[PDB]
DNA sequence: ATCTTCCCTATTTAAATTGCT
DNA sequence: AGCAATTTAAATAGGGAAGAT
């Protein structure tokens, strides 16, 4: 007993998207793609900072970036292709006296309905953040394995039974259960109208800086590969007053609500897996969760 | 004044307010003092059950308990019980628990139809969500409130273990507790702690729907002690399971709606055990509970 | 439990206690009942009996003794339930309550003449400094002052002359200078710097002569002459004819104040000053609206002008006047009849019924209870206050957990809270957890208790919880320092709460051996003040020096001597009754205490001494002390284990010191499994918290269920290295100690952490001295003055423990308890018992515990400084993030064997580590890194 | 006059005002707003708030709104139409800063640029720090930012809800 | 609101005879029919009973219930041999600890537990014997008693069957009954419906066992309707058990020493108050039901 | 002085009535 | 049906004065 945790202890992650690159199609014209172009305008004003009130006279040229669609395509096209690999339960930095305890004590998780809330948070848009609001139209295709997938209405906030996303999910849990890998190039066409204004992703400024960095790879208009990550693992609905899922995360903490809800009412990640290896009864939603989180990875020591 | 509720289908639950209870010319009567005497039928009637301003007497007791009429002491409209014998097969000649007693203690004892009965409460509860529609409430069949009822059904059914139950429990309470809040424009979380007229309210209302409950499962013999979802420690746990069916149904509209009209607690009252009576909310518990043990 | 309820109540107040007292009992008729109830029955009939209303007149009788008495209801002196009550009983030569009458009511007259001066007229208005150049009091009594040189002051008409700027006021009439201490010391008492004066001033007047302006009253002083420039508007009606009947009431009665003595006029005048700010402070806080302008003493919370000084003056008069009456002739509101104390001590505890010895109508009672630990001397002590009747006690005790250990033993023998209150004035955030309902433990703030009639005469009445606790306590288990403030404060009126608690109630200290010499001289200041009044002390130490048992005794003695010549009855003397596990002796003793106290203690002696010695000291040889602790924990490891599990405490000095004999052990290579613990008092309110609850139940010893706290499967060495926090109030029962020399109490207390649960004796050795203290090789001039009473005054010849102990030893309370004060200089015991008597001695000084004259000073609350400690800074730990320099750090994680995260909580540093990064660690907690 | 509710839900993953903004946007570019509808928002303490309260005289069904923010639906809760004797109404107030009157002062008064800043130099940058919105104009190619704030009741309305004069 | 009296320590103790009860001014009363208003200390009362004549009203039953007394009605009995029907309001509106009854039916439920626990009850009466010895009467330890005794423990050690534990129940309670009657010099033939001062004892000792077996079994939440011995003559729920391992031991030498000296029954009364009270009766009950359940 | 009787003296209990739930 | 508010009034307690031994 009292096995106590590695300070080294680390997981991979097992699910990698890459960065999503952004497009402009038309919704009849869908093969002719066109790559959203960063702009960006120049605004004049002086700088007004707390440290430096002796420099607030004249300065400061700044040119905000800003990302639109063209005025002749109406249809934002987001291509990633999202990478789901095995044996989760491998550490790569941990090792084997807690890790192998781990892969014994979460091998009866139901990895059908991990994959499949995967799949659903691919497919129904929560990578998709700014950008989906406001779209009279919603598109996914989904290419696996020479395999083509098509959804069209799917609710993004509850994981609701379509046999789309279940026949990639098998495939999915497959995976995530067992050795290899898959690949699931996702691209969403979005009809938000002639014009309308996109959302890449925000690179960090810092307090003053420029007002807003959007993401570009090589000049086109993209999101971090990290943000589709946050949104592939947006499958917590298991901690206690759960309403809408969150990102998996070992406390259950998400920034922008200045709140975290798994962290500090042992529901956290850490005592989940201490009870694990010390072999206590998990229910079969924490154990998902703590599967979840190790799919996740990240280190966890201390 | 007297009223009548039913439980299985016939009339049998008789209220006596105001009147006192006692025995004319070999027959149990009673005299609302404030006007006549009325006697009360025995062939139809087994509970009755006596509110503010009633005495009975020791030989009008011995003799509604001598022709199968049981009597129970409540708070006014009958619904909120504090007082009682138990059921038994008659109350003459034998003394033997209930058959819905003993099959709720077999269902009590198999893990497994404790976790399928388990599933059946929850089920009712979604159940009573659309058979007691109200008017002045949100619609059942609109699309968030059914998103909620058929994620909720889809976990039931897909759960296997308690505690999961137990976290399908909590978000669909919370679901339709941030509902209501989104469509009567306020920002309400659920704690008993707090001073706001919602949650006093709806703890007010879960206090009544705890009292109908224990009616419910006091009038088919079942003691309170045995719940389906609730922990083996948990006092009363039965009582806090059956009144769920009810409390976010009708506990939760009428408490939510009286909070919006903001009045007082005594007129909510009138409006809980109105709409106990108007569509036999203590009858539906009762073949309720008829389903869950027989099977 | 039978119970039978009696009540005299008139009104509907009658009528209400009715329902209460009938939903509990059985009604008997004629307003009385009877009946069988439990004992949390009695409690909850308590509480709502209490808490119905005002003028609830109940007495309970639990067989044939009074169970409670609501009100101050007389009920029972001899037989219960009087008939024709009426007034006029008494009326004697009351003589000094006239005394206090007078000085009260003229000084209150007089307190706030000095408010008149333009410059508080411009500060209440607020154009100038709100800080005085001269305190108001000061230019009152320069008032008075004048007006007695020039007029006779006790029989003339007031007038207030033209007054300047003097630096003294006190002449030589004793009255005058009575009324004249009482006016400027309404809000502060002087302070006087002067070291000749402090060395030789003892009498009244002769002290008095050398409190001048320049003792805190004289802030400033530019704006002197606006000062003394005062206006007449208080000749009125009312205001005068009330000075003119008080002064006559003086003038009739100071023909008995110069047959007072020295003592006498001490306490009366500490009286009349506590009624003074009593009644003060009591119209200070109420607003009464009205004012005739032109002259304004206090301002509201908006700043208006309100409470002009005429009525200020006449309402303070009156104020006091009703406090005096009041805390004068008050019949106190006693505890609850415990039937769980009344019956007969069993086994260990039987000699509990030494208080069948002693006689339960003595008005004074002075215990020093010498009981080992573990016999129940708390238990006894309330046994011994119960035995003269309801009890009415002050339980004071060092520690906040000591306090909380003496609540639960109150809690689950007998005492509720309606009786009992137990007072921390901090709000600690230590809660207990894993389950609230099954935890039957905790004893917290809540005091149903009764409101006593005293809260009437205090300011605002009374205050919120803590002060209703205080006062209206009938028992009141308290941190000490809530009783310590009752001998006077430097500013303002805390000291009334104290006062008028100890006034009507007895004072039980336990354990005073472990205060500091400041602390016991202040203790044994608050024991005289509670024998003034009647009032029984017990003392109850086992480690007792013949020093501290005899200054406490004199201090009660002269207590007691205000207290006779008070009431006009001839001094007997003292009812001494000396207490032990294994007898009592109660002798009436006006002179000759030593011999029988040493006698007492030789008797206890030879009943220790035959007992089998349960620890054996060996003060080890090896020079280094590092080593020598690595030896000695090898050796008693090997001697001292219980199937290869054994307990060690290294108890070392101070906090580097600590984590300097850890940081040696956890990088020791041996083949022993040792797991090591830090215990100093240096650590963040979580992990201080966690490290006390793990380890009483670990180191609990009379059962076996530590077996499941620690793993005694694996022989293993449990070591904790803990500073002088372990030999104080802690329940600890290590297999062995090793003890780095600081005093010979301390090593007298650290044998009573080992076996102090078991009684098997030891065979070898249970206890390694070090042969030095670590402060040797930081400095060889003084080493034993941190956490001992070696000091610069006196120092050892040699700091060698061959030279200054015995070599192998049996440490029993002996050492202590015999005394002797020849070779000081070569042995550690000696040097003890020296500095004891030469600091607590029968002399009145101006730090001393006789204190005369210099009461009426601020000097003995100043350079005697309760809890005296260093600046002490504490920095903050909030949420993992610290506040000052603090950086945490990494422990040695080679054999920690339990570490308690922390995230909240403060840590104490003194502002000299301040300086440095105090380096806060999980495992231990404050270094020099 | 009866009022209607629309209350952002669900809109964490993108913050609530973007959601209330993308409604004012979608409820005008599909008309509602012709001159007699109006907006309010019960919850202006520092943030515009979640709920969007269309107070029409004539009446406003579930239907047509419903009909008209299917885009939202996903994150988007409308309440059944309740009445309210009084509405506490907003309107429009905008910003200038610099260059915008310079602009005015080349156009109306024809002055050149230099003395154009020669008038201005001193004067001018005002900052509302009311509650607001962030509108995408679709007329003039921009997007910017809307300030709200509490004023006497009108009768007729703009085409986003704000009260005219 | 505290911690609300205990059961077990609760002390209080009476049968109300011709009276009507009812609340004046706060507190539970008992108005007879001569104008004199006797209050009743509802908050330590453990029962109270209805004799013929009596009349409880609503309110007073709910103070009595919500404080936890538990309230019975005394006449009932028609047949010729049986004390056959008492009417008993339970305190259910006090939600009750659970595990108790989880334990009683996992040993109700099992068959051979039920006798498993049949046969330390009957020892039970037999201990009790032993315990609680009065100071009059007989000796419980001579040579008849503790020969009767050592015969029905050995019968019952190797009973099987619970109409042998009928049986020799029946030849248990005629052995006591009679030694009883040998000692007091009088013939004795238990008949409930007899003018005789030795049975109208021992039914008025029959209702104060009774309402201490039913504060004993609703202080842990059991309930009468889980009888353990059950048969044709013995037939009127767990109340029939745990009111009757106190006859022999406490009651009917009681009731046999009041007929014997012979005043009123206000005596009997005040007698089974101070012997229910001095040795702790209902906490003794309490705590064998407790030792029982957890093993 | 002590004690009793009687007159203030008003303070102190018990009944009576009656909306209110 | 219990209670509460609130009146109404009968009575209980006490203090002062005066008359006895
Ligand atoms: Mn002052
Ligand atoms: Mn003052």
């Amino acid at each position: 007993t009292k096995l106590k945790a590695p300070a080294v202890l680390a997981y991979s992650r097992k699910i990698n998207p890459t960065n999503a690159l952004m497009f402009a199609v038309n919704w009849s014209d869908r093969d002719n793609t066109t790559a959203v172009m960063v702009g960006t305008k120049t605004v004049a004003g002086t700088q007004s900072v707390r440290g430096n009130p002796n420099d607030a006279d004249k300065g400061n040229i700044q040119t905000v970036n800003f990302a639109n669609l063209p005025h002749n395509k109406n249809t934002l096209l987001v291509k990633y292709n999202v990478k789901f690999v095995g044996d989760v339960f491998k550490a790569e930095l941990g090792g084997g006296e807690y890790s192998n305890t781990l892969q014994t004590a979460l091998e009866n998780t139901d990895f059908g309905t991990l994959a499949y809330r995967y799949v659903y948070n691919i497919a129904a848009g929560r990578t998709l953040w700014r950008n989906r609001v406001g779209a009279e139209s919603i598109e996914t295709v989904i290419t696996v394995n020479d395999q083509t997938f098509t959804f069209s209405d799917l609710l993004v906030n509850e994981f609701d039974e379509d046999v789309d996303v279940a026949e990639i999910a098998d495939m999915v849990a497959g995976v995530l259960s067992g050795e290899g890998f898959v690949t699931l190039k996702v691209e969403h066409y979005m009809l938000l109208g002639e014009g309308s204004e996109v959302f890449p992703s925000q690179e960090f400024v810092e307090n003053s800086k420029l007002s807003k960095q959007l993401f570009d790879l090589n000049g086109q208009a993209a999101m971090h590969d990290q943000k589709i990550g946050n949104a592939i693992r947006t499958i917590d609905t298991w901690y206690e007053d759960a309403t809408t899922p969150i990102a998996v995360e070992p406390y259950g903490s998400v920034v922008r609500n200045g709140v975290a809800y798994r962290a500090g009412n042992k529901t956290d990640l850490f005592t989940l897996m201490d009870g694990a290896v010390n072999g206590k009864s998990l229910t079969e939603e924490d154990q998902m969760f703590v599967t979840a989180n190790l799919i996740r990875g990240g280190v966890f020591g201390g | 004044m007297q009223k009548q509720i039913l439980t299985s289908q016939k009339r049998n639950m008789y209220i006596l307010s105001r009147c006192k209870v006692l025995v004319k010319n070999g027959q149990v009567c009673h005299l609302h003092e404030d006007g006549n005497v009325y006697t009360v039928p025995y062939a139809n009637t087994v509970f009755i059950g006596l509110a503010e301003g009633t005495s009975i007497t020791n030989e009008a007791m011995s003799m509604l308990a001598a022709n199968g009429v049981i009597v129970f002491w409540t708070k006014g409209g009958g619904y909120d019980m504090f007082a009682a014998d138990i059921i038994c097969h008659l109350p003459q000649a034998d003394y033997r628990p209930t058959k819905y007693m003993q099959n709720w203690v077999r269902l009590w004892l198999d893990e497994e139809k404790k976790l399928s009965a388990a599933k059946e409460i929850l089920k009712m509860r979604v159940d009573s969500l659309s058979t007691h529609v109200h008017d002045f409430g949100v619609d059942v069949e609109n699309k968030r409130v059914s998103s909620i009822v058929n994620k909720f059904d889809k976990g039931v059914t897909q759960a296997t273990s308690f505690e999961s139950l137990l976290g399908h429990e909590g978000t669909f309470v919370k679901s339709l507790y941030k509902e209501y809040a989104l469509e009567y424009e306020i920002e309400f979380k659920r704690d008993h702690k707090s001073a706001d007229n919602y949650n006093k309210f709806l703890t007010l209302g879960n206090y009544y729907a705890y009292g109908i409950a224990r009616s419910s499962l006091w009038a088919l013999g079942i003691d309170n002690s045995f719940p389906l979802l609730h922990g083996s420690t948990r006092r009363g746990g039965l009582v806090f399971d059956v009144a769920d069916i009810i409390k976010t149904s009708i506990i939760l509209p009428l408490a939510f709606h009286a909070a919006d009209q903001g009045m007082s607690n005594t007129e909510f009252k009138r409006s809980c055990v109105a709409y106990f009576d108007k569509n036999d909310i203590l009858a539906y518990l009762i073949n309720n509970i008829k389903r869950l043990c027989m099977e | 439990m039978f119970i039978r309820i009696k009540c005299f109540s008139k009104q509907p107040i009658a009528k209400k206690v009715s329902r209460e007292v009938s939903a509990y009992l059985e009604y008997t008729g004629n307003n009385t009942w009877e009946g069988h109830i439990s004992g949390q029955g009695v409690s909850n009939l308590q509480t709502k009996l209490i808490n119905v209303g005002k003028g609830v007149k109940v007495v309970c009788n639990y067989q044939d003794k009074v169970l409670f008495a609501i009100g101050n209801v007389a009920m029972s002196d001899t037989g219960s339930v009087p008939k024709y009550t009426t007034k006029k009983v008494y009326k004697p030569d009351d003589s000094i309550f006239t005394l206090k009458q007078g000085l009260v009511g003229v000084a209150a007259l007089w307190h706030d003449l000095g408010k008149a001066n333009s410059y508080f007229q411009r500060k209440l208005r607020g154009e100038c400094n709100p800080s005085d150049p001269v305190r108001h009091e000061w230019v009152s009594g320069v008032i008075v002052s004048t007006f007695a040189k020039g007029n006779d002051w006790l029989s003339d008409d007031f007038i207030i002359p033209e007054v300047k700027h003097s630096d003294n006021v006190f002449g030589d009439d004793q009255v005058l200078n009575a009324v004249l201490w009482l006016i400027n010391t309404h809000h502060k008492k002087g302070l006087v710097e002067d070291p000749i004066y402090r060395a030789t001033k003892t009498m009244f007047t002769e002290t008095l002569q050398c409190v001048n302006v320049n003792g805190g009253w004289f802030n400033y002083g530019d704006n002197i002459d606006e000062c003394y420039k005062i206006d007449t508007s208080f000749i009125t009606d009312t205001y005068v004819k009330q000075l003119n009947r008080y002064r006559k009431k003086l003038l009739a009665t100071k023909h008995i104040w110069f047959t007072l003595g020295e003592d006498q006029k001490i306490a009366i005048l500490q009286e009349c000053r506590v009624a003074l700010m009593l009644g003060d402070s009591n119209f200070s806080s109420d607003l009464i609206g009205g004012d005739g302008s032109h002259l304004y003493a206090n301002l509201d919370e908006c700043g208006n002008l309100k409470q002009t000084l005429t009525q200020h003056l006449l309402g303070v008069t009156d104020c006091a006047l009703k406090a005096l009456f009041t805390i004068n002739h008050h019949k106190p509101v006693k505890a609850n009849f415990i039937p769980t104390i009344a019956e007969k001590g069993e086994g260990k505890f039987a000699w509990q019924n030494g208080v069948n010895m002693v006689d339960s109508s003595i008005d004074n009672m002075f215990c020093i209870n010498m009981a080992s630990t573990g016999k129940g001397k708390t238990l006894a002590n309330l046994k011994l206050l119960q035995h003269f009747g309801n009890v009415r006690c002050s339980f004071g005790l060092g520690m906040v957990s000591l306090t909380k250990q003496t609540a639960k033993q109150f809690l689950d023998m007998g005492v509720d809270y309606n009786s009992a209150a137990m007072v921390t004035g901090f709000s600690k955030s230590r809660f207990n957890l894993g389950s609230e309902s099954l935890d039957q433990d905790e004893v917290s703030v809540e005091y149903w208790g009764q409101t006593s009639s005293l809260s009437k005469v205090f300011p605002n009445n009374n205050a919120g919880f803590k002060n209703k606790k205080l006062l209206s306590a009938p028992i009141l288990v308290t941190t000490t320092d809530h009783l310590v403030k009752a001998s006077g404060v430097k500013k303002g009126n805390k000291q009334m709460l104290p006062y008028v608690r100890c006034m009507h109630s007895d004072l039980v200290l336990d354990e005073i051996d472990d205060y500091g010499i400041e602390d016991m001289v202040v203790l044994a200041r608050l024991v005289y003040l509670t024998a003034c009044y009647g009032n029984k002390v017990i003392i109850s130490s086992a480690t007792i020096t013949p020093a501290i048992s005899n200054i406490f005794y004199e201090a009660y003695s002269s207590g007691y001597k205000v207290f006779c010549a008070n009431k006009q009855t001839t001094y007997k003397g003292v009812n001494v009754v000396w207490w032990d596990e294994f007898g009592i002796k109660v002798e009436k003793v006006t002179d000759q205490f030593s011999n029988l106290n040493t006698r007492f203690v030789n008797k206890r002696i030879t009943n220790l001494l035959e007992s089998t010695p349960k620890h054996k000291a060996l003060v080890v040889d090896q020079d280094d002390n590092m080593e020598a602790v690595k030896q000695s924990i090898t050796t008693l490891h090997n001697a001292h284990n219980s199937g290869g599990v054994s307990f060690g405490l290294i108890r070392t000095t101070t906090i580097k010191d600590c984590v300097a004999v850890t940081q040696e052990l956890q990088n020791w290579e041996t083949d022993l499994s040792i797991k090591i613990l830090c215990y100093h008092s240096r650590f963040v309110g979580d992990t201080k918290a966690q490290m006390e609850e793990y380890l009483s139940k670990v180191l609990n010893r009379k059962g076996d269920e530590y077996k499941k706290f620690v793993d005694t499967t694996t022989p293993t060495a449990y070591i904790v290295v803990a500073t002088p926090v372990v030999e104080v109030g802690r329940d600890f029962d290590f297999d062995w100690a090793i003890i780095e020399p600081s005093s010979e109490r301390s090593i007298v207390q650290c044998a009573g952490r080992v076996l102090r649960h078991r009684s098997s004796t030891p065979t070898t050795h249970n206890i390694h001295i070090l042969k030095y203290p670590f402060k040797f090789y930081r400095n060889s001039n003084i080493c034993y003055d941190v956490a001992g009473y070696e000091s610069k005054g006196y120092k050892l010849k040699s700091k060698n423990m061959l030279d200054i102990y015995k070599k192998e030893s049996i440490v029993n309370s002996v050492n202590r308890l015999q005394g002797d004060a020849a070779f000081y200089t070569k042995s550690l015991t000696a040097l003890e018992h020296k500095v004891l008597l030469d600091k607590l001695t029968t002399d009145i000084a101006d730090t001393n515990v006789f204190v005369g004259g210099w009461q009426l000073t601020a000097n003995p609350h100043e350079y005697c400084k309760w809890r005296r400690g260093t600046k002490n800074e504490d920095l903050v730990l909030t949420d993992g993030k610290w506040s000052g320099n603090v950086t945490t750090t990494k422990p040695i994680q080679s054999k920690i064997w339990r570490k308690w995260q922390g995230e909240n909580g403060s840590i104490t540093v003194p502002e000299y580590l301040l300086d440095k990064t105090i380096c806060y660690n999980d495992f231990y907690g404050g270094y020099e890194n | 006059y009866n009022t209607i509710s629309i209350t952002v839900v669900d809109a964490d993953d993108v913050g609530v005002n973007f959601v209330v903004s993308k409604v004012l946007s979608t409820l005008h570019n599909k008309g509602i707003f012709n001159g007699e509808v109006g907006v309010t928002f019960p919850r202006m303490d520092k943030n515009v708030g979640d709920i969007i309260t269309l107070f029409s005289k004539t009446g406003v069904d579930r239907k047509v709104l419903t009909s008209t923010l299917n885009t939202l639906t996903d994150f988007i809760h409308i309440g059944k139409p309740k009445e309210a004797d009084k509405v506490k109404t907003y309107r429009k107030v905008d910003t200038k800063s610099k260059g915008k009157l310079i602009r005015r002062c080349i156009k109306r008064k024809g002055v050149s640029a230099e003395t154009a800043e020669s008038l201005y130099g001193n004067y001018k940058g005002e900052k509302c720090k009311l509650p607001y919105i962030v509108v995408n104009s679709k007329s003039t190619g921009q997007r910017f930012s809307m300030f709200l704030e509490e004023c006497e009741n009108s009768e007729k309305f703009n085409s986003y809800g704000l009260c005219i004069v």
